[PDB]
């Protein structure tokens, strides 16, 4: 099982509302895919678990939702502390795919 | 009206559970089949409910013919006949079709022309222990049980063709009677991955709903 | 010699028949009885044991433990639905893939009651108390405490007993078992306050079965 | 209260049987009495919070168990009965639920898809093998799995209550007992190759308690022979 | 379970004893079977563990037909009809396919169409003796018994070939009844190399192993 | 006429059946009986009858009749194995080619005792003593004189007695019949001391057998 | 075994015969009566009742 994200290099201004997506070969359930943010040369963070609920300490902004083999991560507001690679990771066999990353870049 | 629940009126039933081609002239056309109850999904699943069953059999087979391309030249034939070969457990096994053991002695057969009612045979209950083992927790290679064995069976024409190729397919239909079980079993959940063992991939216990209310 | 006439339906092979069949092994002396323990006369005799209910699926508890545990803690609201679950039968409901469901998927005309046994599963020193209400088929939803204790209900107090069992019929609209906070769940010091409720289901023994057919829990 | 059987001495104080018959006797076979009824007391497991599950196979699990390890060797087969008794002690302030089953013929399914798993995955010699409560991979060659919700036989966890079972509610009760007849086609199987009984213990509601109490509670399991025979001159 | 240990369970079996070919145009196409005991090598082992026996007989025949190649022209043919002649001990004997001693009344034939069931006869016991005797230490040549003789049997086609030779096999089954046997004796340890006497070549007595210990 | 209505299975020729047979010579007033001695009513009634077991094979002796005998002569040692075979049933062992092994490769399941008679046929003057040590299913072979002792075994006194029975079960590891040097063959002057011993095979009468299949023995 | 002989008109079907014939489905345990009101044992019972006559046609 493979996941693939689109698109791989994304930008937006500050102030716009955002999307992305990440597609998976085979059904993968709804409560086994997270979200993750690594931001330039730092440790990797946990985003959105269980692909709709928030993680501790991260704004409300983020919002994840979909099911079935196709599920997106759509950004209300964008500010200037969310601009790096995100991730999402699955599991309906072993072992646990990770994405390609989508990088979103300030304009 | 409770009476249809009864294990008598649940197990004895007719299921088709083998399906196989043979042809005549090929040297390799004959049809085979180990006598196993875990064949088909459906009717394993009815089986695996209980652990020690006991049981008669019945066998019937559905056998047509259908005509190959031949040559040329104006084809006739007579009409076939058919040999059913059954191989108690412990018994010579043939491996072509001119073999010494289809004229052996103590191995059952029966020989039928086309045309007529189909030819139903019965099997007895044919073990060493007691009652049939659906599982076996033990070695004899793990989960085996070499006591319940309950024979093979053998299909083959015994006209020699001399114009043209005919193939022949045949159903085996299967059935008990006068069943009795013991110990009975929660039904499985998991699908049937493969046919000698038990094995299995996990999965949910129940399709989801939106939330507890 | 006799003279016969043969009927039509001679040479056909009827596949739920009965006749008499020629034996392929005779004189074969077959191996005798053993009293072995256990044996099921009648597929009822599964049916009426008891089995527990996965009465909390929500899509993330189902490869779990946790889909047999009702969630009960002291909460701040007076009046509150603990769960609820209908009765419709085999239309992806939590009584599919029980023990009893899974016999009742065999057959098409079933009728009989049931008995829903629950269990309080938590501390010894909390106390508290629970409406059981069941509507009967016709009747809406209760969406109320109120109108929850006006139909038929039972109150069950976990201090004095921790076992309540609850008899209904079910047939082939079709009811509601839901179940509210009566009060919270009063708990002294040092003790945990998140309670865990089981549910149990059985057959009354008064039901009947026909016309068998094969599952749709298969390929 | 304070039975005794041979030079072993336990104390109780309801008591499931079987499938309603009560374990009973019968080349020629011999009965020996008075070397082998006494109660095999296995050594206690400990519950935690995060627990999943135990189970043991039976005529395995007393193959070290002295005078009973012995007669496994030199006597070929065999036919018994048994009797348990499981015992978990925890104070007023605890809170789980637990549920002790004995599955006869626990023919339990591989990891990998086309093997069988070996002898040492299946049965921990006087020691409790565990469920998990996570998969087990598809990539190692021979190991049971054990997803516990699945009961490592490929059916509903929910559904094992149609085998002699007991609860054990930490609420209302603490102690259970069982007595099982000998289940098997043949009348004298061999006690190497076979394991004709499987004890299992389930935790369904998880263990809880406050900051301050002792975080586990041992559990101790109690298994005596009933009324066997061997087979040998 | 001692019963299957019977004579009446031990000797009253079905063997394939003969199988012959027949054409109907080729003037010299008709089968010939004297009738003995010692024809297949494990029926024979069976029966020289008793020196006498005594039984009645029961013959069944499974008769096919094959399509020889023809030369043209739409072949076409009806059912055709085979002929089964029995011939007592001391009986006329057929030479040719056209021959008096077809038509001859004290003979006793079946006549069977194709597409029925196989055509059974029985035999009762025909002998001057008191017992058939599977051994006889005496001249009548040495060890021949000119008194158990049981006969002899023929078949052929009734139906003149028009368009298309056809060439048929036939396949004897054989089953004693009523068995009786009498003083038992020690089972053949060497092979059988000849049909008519008892010759043999010399062999070890068992398998060897390495050392005795 | 009279309405019949055919079954499945109705022209077909099963080879195992029973069926009344029409007659093809009646009007033949068949020969009548005659009372000769030795009749057979049941095949155990072969295998009750004592045959002499071949157990001295070794490759040489197998086209002769030492293959009967045991060498037993006055060595030096104080304990030796005379002989030894195992049970295994069929496996190119010993009792295979013997008169009740002959039988018993007919059937596929048998079970039973079987009497194992010995004989000294020596000297007169000639005495001695020997071990008859048998070693259950399951248990190793005994590899000395003194484990041989703490098994169950038969002290066979050569000067008192000349013949010596053993019973034992045989069914289808499986047991040893090994035999041991107790003493030395003690002989006067003028009489030879090699010395040689028979062994005997039979069925206790008590056992059955089922399921007949062809014989192994054949091309 | 036991010999018999069949007369002509053995195969063939006659559209109103009467003869036992194999039941598709046995053990299914047919529902059972209920006393409805109104059984009509033969057909002269509906021509006893009293009808009005068209006796008056004349085409319009």
């Amino acid at each position: 099982n493979v996941l693939t994200q689109s698109p791989p290099i994304m930008s937006a201004s500050p102030g716009e509302k955002v999307t992305m997506t990440c597609r998976a070969s085979s059904s993968v359930s709804s409560s086994y895919l997270h979200w993750y943010q690594q931001k330039s040369g730092a440790s990797p963070k946990l985003w959105i678990y269980s692909t709709s609920n928030l993680a501790s300490g991260v704004p409300a902004r983020f919002s994840g939702s979909g099911s079935g083999t196709s599920y997106s991560l759509t950004i209300s507001s964008v500010e200037a502390e969310d601009a790096a690679t995100y991730y999402c990771q699955q599991f309906s066999g072993y072992p646990l795919t990770f994405g390609a990353g989508t990088k979103l870049e300030l304009k | 009206s409770r009476s249809e629940s009864s294990i008598e009126n649940f197990l004895c039933r007719s299921a088709c559970v083998y399906y196989a081609t043979y042809t005549n002239n090929s040297k390799k056309g004959f049809a085979e089949w180990v006598i196993n109850t875990r064949q088909v999904a459906q009717l394993r699943r009815k089986l695996e409910l209980f652990t020690y069953l006991r049981f008669d059999l019945e066998l019937t087979f559905v056998i047509t013919s259908a005509q190959q391309p031949s040559t040329a030249s104006s084809v006739d034939a007579p009409v076939q006949t058919h040999q059913i070969m059954y191989v108690p457990p412990g018994g010579p096994v043939p491996t072509k079709v001119k073999d010494y053991a289809w004229q052996t002695s103590t191995n059952p057969s029966v020989f039928w022309t086309e045309g007529n009612a189909p030819p139903r045979m019965s099997i007895p209950f044919i073990s060493i222990g007691n009652a049939y083992s659906c599982f076996y927790d033990g070695w004899t290679v793990y989960g085996i049980n070499t006591l319940n064995n309950m024979g093979t069976l053998y299909m083959r024409h015994v006209n020699e063709a001399g114009q043209g190729p005919i193939k022949s397919t045949v159903r085996i239909y299967f059935k008990p009677k006068h069943v009795k079980a013991w110990v009975p079993r929660p039904p499985r959940l998991c699908q049937y991955e493969k046919q000698k063992n038990v094995n299995f991939s996990p999965i949910g216990v129940t399709t989801s709903r939106t939330d507890i209310i | 010699g006799l003279p016969v006439m043969t009927t039509p339906g001679s040479t056909q092979f009827l596949t739920s028949d009965d006749f008499q069949s020629p034996s392929a092994m005779p004189q074969f002396d077959v191996t005798p009885e053993m009293q072995i323990p256990g044996r099921v006369n009648n597929l009822m005799e599964i049916a009426e044991v008891d089995s527990v209910v996965p009465v909390n699926n929500t899509e993330d508890n189902v490869s779990s433990l946790k889909a047999y545990q009702i969630p009960v803690q002291s909460n701040s609201d007076n009046g509150k639905q603990v769960f609820g679950f209908p009765l419709q039968p085999g239309a992806n409901n939590v009584l599919n893939r029980t023990l009893l469901g899974e016999i009742l998927n065999y057959y098409t005309h079933w009728s009989g009651s049931i008995k829903l046994t629950f269990m309080f599963c938590g501390s010894a020193m909390a106390t508290g108390k629970f409406l059981l209400a069941y509507s009967p088929p016709g009747a809406g939803v209760p969406k109320n405490r109120k109108d929850a204790m006006l139909g038929t209900h039972v109150i069950w107090d976990v201090g004095l007993q921790s076992s309540c069992v609850l008899c209904v019929p079910w047939i082939s609209a079709a009811g509601y078992v839901t179940c509210w906070y009566q009060t919270n769940i009063v708990v002294p010091a040092d003790v945990q306050s998140s309670c865990d409720i089981l549910c149990f289901v059985s057959a009354c023994n008064d039901f009947s079965v026909r016309m068998l057919k094969d599952t749709p829990f298969i390929r | 209260r304070s039975i005794t059987l041979g030079n072993s001495t336990i104390t109780t104080q309801n008591v499931v049987v079987g499938y309603g018959v009560w374990p009973e006797y019968l080349d020629q076979p011999t009965q020996p009495d008075v070397a082998t009824c006494r109660f095999y007391t296995l050594e206690s497991v400990q519950w935690m919070k995060n627990s999943a599950g135990w189970w043991w196979k039976l005529p395995d699990a007393l193959s070290q168990m002295g005078l009973f390890g012995q007669n496994m060797q030199y006597h070929y087969l065999g036919r018994t009965g048994y009797t348990i008794h499981v015992q978990c002690n925890a104070s007023k302030f605890h809170q789980g639920c637990l549920l002790v089953v004995c599955v006869p013929e626990a023919e339990m399914g591989c990891s990998n898809l086309n093997n069988t798993p070996e002898f040492s995955e299946l049965s921990g010699g006087d020691s409790a093998r565990m469920f998990t409560d996570t998969q087990v991979g598809e990539s190692n060659a021979k190991k049971v799995q054990t997803a516990v919700w699945n009961a490592g036989m490929g059916v509903g966890v929910g559904n094992l209550t149609i085998f002699p079972h007991q609860w054990i509610n930490l609420r209302t009760n603490n102690s259970a007992t069982l007595v099982m007849p000998y289940i098997n086609s043949v009348p004298m199987d061999n006690m190497f190759r076979h394991n004709n009984l499987t004890l299992m213990i389930i935790p369904f509601v998880p263990l809880n308690y406050s900051e301050g109490s002792s975080p586990y509670v041992p559990i101790t399991v109690t298994i005596a022979p009933m009324c066997a025979e061997y087979n040998g001159l």
